């Protein structure tokens, strides 16, 4: 078909995952701005191709303020293109690096969000399997802005608590103990994203880090991490409380996302 | 010591029904 070129006018760069370019666009006929998140189809598999679809269909079972929008999904000879609703503050990522880190209300107010949006992922029966400040996105641009979940590249259908392998995919400095270990692992994983998501809020770097990644998985499985003075010194211990629930090896006992909206440092506001 | 950094996606699939 050629209904993306019809009908909307492609304009600037906003940002690359590992397959995708993302640009801005203006539907021609209302003149309203969009994402638009284009794949070049010539290079992929039928399993890659069945991949784009099922995070078509994610994305628009998922309504939600705090979950990026499907507006369109247009298919053409040699590309696809997933119409997003445009979020123009820049990823989580680039606001924390340029700030080194939040303060506890910035952070509490942020992980909320983000807790809110996965919460909602999961009462949906969806597990994201990427939870990264790259794949969160910031409303507002500065200050009391919105997180808006994106990315659902990698997300697939789980029903209730049940854990099954649903294979080796993620981010290495977020991937969890169970999936590193090849065991079965379900919406859990995403709690333990979040919580190496807070905790890079706080200090502004990742409790799990190495030159080798080998080693580095194995950090992560044996949940070697800890709180370095200076930085965690100011840093009060309900905080850590709440990260030490979230970076819990066991899925099992790890805190769910319901559970951790309730947490004192989230809620004690 | 640990820098916040940019990291790629993976998807090495393996996943058994
Ligand atoms: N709705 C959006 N508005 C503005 N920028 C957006 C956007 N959706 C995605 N982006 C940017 O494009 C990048 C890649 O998008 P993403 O959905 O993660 O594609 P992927 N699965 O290949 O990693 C994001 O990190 C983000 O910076
Ligand atoms: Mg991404």
């Amino acid at each position: 078909c050629t209904r993306f070129s019809d009908n909307y006018d492609i304009k600037e760069e906003l940002g690359k995952g590992a397959f995708s370019i993302v640009k801005r666009c203006v539907q021609k006929s209302t003149g309203f701005e969009f994402a638009a998140k284009i794949i070049n189809t010539k290079k992929l598999t039928a399993r890659d191709f069945q991949k784009l679809e099922r995070e078509a269909r994610i994305c628009r079972k998922l309504h939600h303020p705090n979950i990026v929008r499907l507006h369109d999904s247009i298919q053409e000879e040699n590309y696809h293109y997933l119409v997003f609703d445009l979020v123009t503050g820049g990823e989580l990522f680039e606001d924390i690096v340029a700030r080194e880190f939040y303060s506890e209300a910035d952070a509490s107010h942020c992980i909320q969000q983000i807790l809110e949006s996965v919460n909602h992922c999961h009462q949906n029966g969806v597990v994201h399997r990427d939870l990264k400040p790259e794949n969160l996105l910031l409303a507002s641009k500065a200050k009391g802005a919105a997180v808006k979940l994106a990315d659902f590249g990698l997300a697939i259908e789980v029903q209730g608590d049940h854990q099954a392998w649903f294979g080796f995919a993620g981010t290495p400095g977020y991937l969890s103990p169970e999936v590193l270990k090849k065991e079965p692992y379900g919406k859990s994983v995403d709690i333990w994203a979040c919580g190496v998501i807070l905790y890079i809020l706080l200090v502004g770097y990742p409790p799990f880090w190495d030159e080798d990644q080998h080693r580095l998985y194995s950090q992560i499985k044996a949940g070697a991490y800890d709180y370095p003075s200076p930085e965690w010194d100011t840093v009060t211990p309900e905080a850590k409380n709440l990260i030490n629930q979230m970076l819990t090896v066991n899925p099992n006992k790890r805190i769910t996302a319901a559970e951790a909206l309730k947490h004192p440092w989230i809620c004690q506001r | 010591q640990a820098t916040l950094a940019r990291q790629d996606t993976i998807d090495e699939g393996g996943e058994v029904d």
